[PDB]
């Protein structure tokens, strides 16, 4: 999945309070939002634990 | 219109536009003009009524 033509703020998908586990590397995760890029690609699946 | 779609990007959904489904033979009363253009892998759309 891509993303254009849209804008958004990742502190809504953020403040849920339930994911269990948080990774980011490459940009620190509170001045992402600032940051502008071109597209970001969500790559959804399933893992054990 | 098709069979089935791959693996693909770039979905957008424009604004509500109402038609009318019933065909006549009658003289045309409206005229639209349609432009498309594709520069630097930008898609360009310009149209009037
Ligand atoms: C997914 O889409 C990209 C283009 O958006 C394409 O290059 C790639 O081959 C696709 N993956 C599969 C498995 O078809």
């Amino acid at each position: 999945k891509r993303i254009s033509n849209c804008v958004a703020d990742y502190s809504v998908l953020y403040n849920s309070a339930s994911f269990s586990t948080f990774k980011c590397y490459g940009v620190s995760p509170t001045k992402l939002n600032d940051l502008c890029f071109t597209n970001v690609y969500a790559d959804s699946f399933v893992i054990r634990g | 219109v098709y069979s089935s779609a791959n693996n693909c990007t770039f979905e957008y959904v424009s604004q509500p536009f109402l038609m009318d489904l019933e065909g006549k033979q009658g003289n045309f009363k409206n005229l639209r003009e349609f432009v498309f253009k594709n520069i630097d892998g930008y898609f360009k759309i310009y149209s009037k009524h």
